[PDB]
């Protein structure tokens, strides 16, 4: 946990909206 | 002429749905028929149905008694101990042969009553009310429902039809043949907030007495199919074409703008499509309808397409528009020439499929240039002939097994396997271009044309079908209409190309007769190999000796093989002269190289593709080098790319690089010569002088003048240098050193094209760039040094991967924060994390990859997770992990991706059949026969994809590993 921490994998419920869309738009 | 395999004709049908209720995933509803019986004494009728529970049926308002089975539920008996192939295959093709439609048969049985038999021996009308119900559908129509609380429009839920080809008895019982053209009206009762898609056009649309509901009334007056009938109901957003006025595109809620944006380009092709062809748009309307978890990428039904959300992208999104417009062009082509003109049997499909591959590449020429065309229809080829050559070969029109050499039979389309109806496509559009060649393109669009305008003088008519089968087209009816316009019959072209079933193979080689100033060619076939067949016609080849371009027609029969061709003067080696090329300009070339007795620098066998062929030439490489940078053909370029890895000589790297600097080259042949130069120079170490490949022209290029280790600011407005400025570290971590260690000079390089990475600045989005670079850092990943089998800690950890490792984790990180398009990075780290894994990096644990195939991801995410699963547990021979991805494949709520799970563990199996695997039980062959013969008979595709899993794993026989 101190050197190279992941961020653990957490499940969504609509994947491609956080997916395909831009963020800087 | 078309007669009819049903005794009945269908004239109209009524499908009235209601009750869409989401919660319980239910639909119930009626069909009503009007059939003209043709022979008296009709009694049985036979209708198709899967799923459906059929609750009364009623004849002219008489109660009938039916009786329903389906005999492809399991399609061998339990207890019945065989468990070879052929046994299922044929079993099951006799199966779907009991159901199809096109012979007479069909799942639901009805008895005429007794009382309209002298009411059916006179030959008049009869009315069937089918009332039905889908309970809880299994691949019939798709609910997807959201888990989020509100109403169902506020949550998101919609329904579609999903499936391929016939699939239509999924959802309603009909005539699913596409012979069997009747008029339609369909209705559909939804909620007040949701809308209802489907084929034809709305005639109204009124409220429930209750104001809670509202029922859309579609009616379709031009005769189509049951299986191009549609349906999607959604809480959509409405978006009306602003500049075609019949086209309405649909979009689920808060995707408006992506929409706007996405559909933009579509009314340009619809005026290429009807501007090639003659004939307007046949349909009324035009119905986009954008949704999630689809079926296929693109649908194409009568007067409508269902494409999936996945392509809708924003402004600032590139590497994605192509693909996107592409898919709008093709779902349109099948508009035109799959759902108005339809097939008249189960053969001459490859009439239909070719036409609109063919005319989709047309469009393609038109839209992205004649380069982009001849890239596109070379890995076409390239594609069929890997196939061919690798199991069996692709019969157009087959005759009615025609192709026992497969492990399938090709009666039906609902045995084929998924990659068999992909090459088949391929090969159906190739094959109308080389119909296209023998007679000429304003021809061939006549032929389309003819045939549109007979499909539409048909379509009008009112008469059941005296006139309604001049829209579907055969094989001798399209010959026919080609004979009509030309003149010429193309019967040779069609027996070898569609009727035989292989490519051809050439073997080239040449020598220069000096004395007699003639070039001797030496074309050999290979046809003892099990794709190939015998190629006797004429065939041509192109020269170019120092006084220009010169085209030859050689005629190779049977028999011959030395073919002795004219050769021109040398004269302008006499005086420096230009040499004239294949097009009117002339260049100057440097003739140090080339032979000083022989005029002629390069040979190319079949230039324009006119077979369907592989060639293999055997020139000099000075030859392939000129070739590589003089030539006016991108597929010669390409070619010749391909030939220099085998002479890895200086000149061969002094030609890549000066393809690599060139601009007005194709950018598709210099993203070739990056990885051809990688391979080059990765085969000449302990000879090469300088720097590593491509860094001293990848800072000549795209970094600045003043710093050469900091690259400029992402500037993506050229979309040329963008693509070789993206694929270029990638080739470039393919450096390989004397050592097998990749140069800490290229990797330091990567790293600091990761660092001083700055998009504030262009109008364009990164992701596929950065997604890039993750890619070129995993190419860099050699295999560790793992000493009497060391656990991997941190202890052991490389120098050189720590740095990868940390850089992998910052943008997995950073992408669970800020995400980008498509979630490139996720599955660029996801691809990261197993390539250290596959070498002795990270610990090979599949928990990370397990996590991230679960289903609330995007399904690029599960893809590549899955993709992981399945070269873990076939690296780890993993029981537990092949037990996941089975019991994955049978119950996940998304059937796309229980195909792509059976797709990747066919082309990355576990075990073959030659192995000896701990995992080749008994257990493992009941699962999967099990898995064939029930558990994915609600699907047609999962169970092609579990029959060819079978075979990759056990083959055509008894499964060895069994008592």
């Amino acid at each position: 946990v101190s050197t190279f921490p992941l961020i653990a994998a957490r499940p969504f419920t609509i994947p491609y909206l956080t997916a395909l869309l831009p963020s800087e738009l | 002429g078309f007669e009819s395999p049903r005794p009945y004709k269908l004239t109209h049908q009524v499908v009235c749905i209601n009750n869409i209720n989401f919660q319980r995933k239910s639909v119930v509803g009626f069909v009503e028929l009007t059939i003209f019986p043709t022979v008296a004494n009709l009694n049985r009728i036979k209708l198709n149905s899967k799923q459906c529970r059929i609750y009364r049926v009623r004849i002219n308002d008489l109660e009938a008694a039916f009786i329903y089975n389906d005999p492809t539920l399991e399609v061998c008996h339990s207890e019945s101990k065989q468990r070879n192939l052929n046994y299922f295959s044929n079993a099951y093709a006799a199966a779907v042969s009991a159901v199809d439609p096109d012979a007479g048969n069909g799942e639901l049985c009805i008895k005429v009553p007794s009382e309209l038999w002298k009411h059916v021996d006179e030959l008049k009308v009869l009315k069937i009310h089918i009332n039905f119900s889908l309970d809880q559908p299994k691949g019939g129509l798709h609910f997807v429902v959201p888990s989020v609380e509100g109403s169902m429009a506020e949550r998101g839920a919609h329904v579609f039809s999903c499936g391929y080809q016939n699939s239509t008895r999924f959802w309603f019982p009909c005539v699913d043949s596409y012979s069997e053209l009747c008029t339609w009206k369909l209705e559909f009762t939804v909620d007040a907030a949701m809308v209802a898609v489907s084929n034809g056009d709305l005639v109204e649309t009124v409220y429930t007495h209750d104001m809670r509901k509202k029922t859309f009334h579609y009616m379709l007056t031009i005769p189509t199919a049951a299986s191009n009938i549609s349906l999607a109901i959604g809480p959509f957003e409405i978006l009306v074409d602003p500049y075609m006025h019949e086209v309405t595109h649909f979009c689920l809620p808060q995707l408006l703008p992506l929409l706007k944006h996405t559909t933009s380009y579509l009314h340009e092709v619809f005026e290429f499509y009807e501007e090639i062809l003659t004939c307007r748009y046949p349909y009324s309307c035009f119905k986009t309808v954008f949704i999630d978890e689809a079926y296929v990428e693109v649908a194409a039904y009568a007067s409508m397409s269902i494409f999936s959300t996945n392509l809708l992208h924003s402004a600032m999104i590139i590497d994605e528009t192509p693909l996107t417009r592409r898919c709008l062009a093709q779902s349109l082509a099948q508009q035109f020439f799959g759902c108005f003109i339809s097939r008249m049997s189960w053969s001459d499909e490859w009439v239909l499929k070719g036409i609109s591959g063919y005319i989709y590449g047309l469009w393609m020429k038109k839209t992205f240039g004649v380069n982009e065309y001849r890239h596109w229809i070379k890995e076409e080829l390239d594609k069929i002939v890997a196939y061919e050559l690798k199991t069996g070969g692709v019969l157009l029109h087959p005759i009615f097994n025609p192709a026992s050499h497969l492990h399938f039979s090709i009666k039906h389309p609902h045995t084929l396997s998924w990659e068999y109806y992909s090459m088949f496509q391929c090969k159906a559009h190739l094959v109308m271009r080389l119909i296209e060649n023998r007679i000429s393109m304003e021809f061939m669009l006549q032929v389309f044309n003819k045939l549109l305008s007979l499909a539409s003088t048909a379509s009008s008519q009112k008469f059941q079908s005296h006139m309604w089968s001049q829209m579907l087209v055969s094989t001798s009816g399209f010959l026919k209409s080609i004979s009509n316009v030309s003149g010429k019959d193309i019967q040779p072209l069609i027996k070898q190309w569609v009727d035989q079933s292989g490519v051809v193979k050439f073997y080239g080689s040449f020598a220069f007769n000096r004395k007699r100033n003639v070039l001797e060619l030496e074309i050999k076939q290979d046809y003892t190999s099990p794709g190939t067949q015998k190629y006797v016609g004429p065939l041509k080849v192109t020269v170019q000796e120092l006084d220009g371009s010169f085209n030859h027609t050689l005629q190779i029969e049977e028999n011959s093989l030395k073919h002795d061709i004219p050769c021109h003067s040398k004269s302008r080696r006499n005086k420096k002269k230009k040499i004239p090329l294949m097009n009117g300009e002339e260049v100057d070339m440097d003739l140090s190289a080339m032979d000083a007795d022989s005029p002629l620098l390069w040979i190319r066998i079949d230039p324009d593709m006119s077979v369907l062929r592989k060639v293999e030439f055997e020139q000099a490489d000075f030859m392939w080098q000129y070739q590589l940078r003089y030539e006016r053909d991108v597929v010669a370029q390409q070619e010749s790319i391909l030939a220099l890895e085998k002479f890895p000589t200086p000149a061969s790297r002094l030609a890549l690089t000066d393809i690599l600097e060139q601009e007005q080259c194709f950018y598709r042949v210099r993203m070739s010569a990056c990885f051809c130069l990688a391979k080059i120079a990765n085969s000449m170490v302990s000879t090469w002088t300088g720097p590593p490949a491509m860094k001293s022209l990848f800072t000549r290029m795209f970094c600045c003048k003043s710093c050469p280790n900091i690259v400029k600011t992402n500037n993506f407005m050229s979309f040329q240098s963008y693509f070789l400025q993206k694929t270029m570290p990638v080739a470039m971590a393919l450096l390989r050193d004397v050592h097998n260690l990749c140069p800490k000079e290229v990797l330091t390089f990567i790293l600091d094209l990761i660092k001083y990475n700055d998009n504030r600045k262009n109008k364009f989005s990164d992701n596929y760039y950065r997604a890039e670079m993750i890619d070129a850092l995993a190419n860099s990943v050699t295999p560790a040094v793992s000493v009497n089998n060391e656990v991997r800690t941190l202890d052991n950890l490389n120098p050189d991967v720590r740095l990868i490792l940390e850089e992998i984790t910052r943008f997995l990180n950073m992408e669970k924060l800020l995400p980008s398009y498509r979630h490139t990075i996720t599955v660029s780290c996801l691809r990261a994390i197993r390539v250290l894994q596959k070498n002795g990096h990270v610990p090979s644990d599949p928990a990370l990859f397990k996590s991230y195939a679960e289903y609330g991801h995007f399904v690029d995410i599960r893809i590549a997770a899955l993709e992981a699963v399945v070269d873990y547990t076939k690296v780890d021979r993993s029981y537990e992990e092949l037990q996941w991805l089975l019991n994955m494949i049978q119950n996940d709520p998304v059937p796309y991706v229980r195909h792509k799970i059976l797709n990747m563990l066919t082309k990355n199996p576990p075990f073959t059949k030659n192995m000896e695997s701990p995992l080749c039980n008994e257990a493992l062959v009941d699962q999967l026969w099990k898995l064939m013969n029930s558990g994915t008979s609600h699907d047609w595709r999962l169970r092609c994809g579990a029959v060819d899993l079978y075979f990759t794993l056990f083959g055509l026989s008894r499964p060895s590993c069994l008592p």
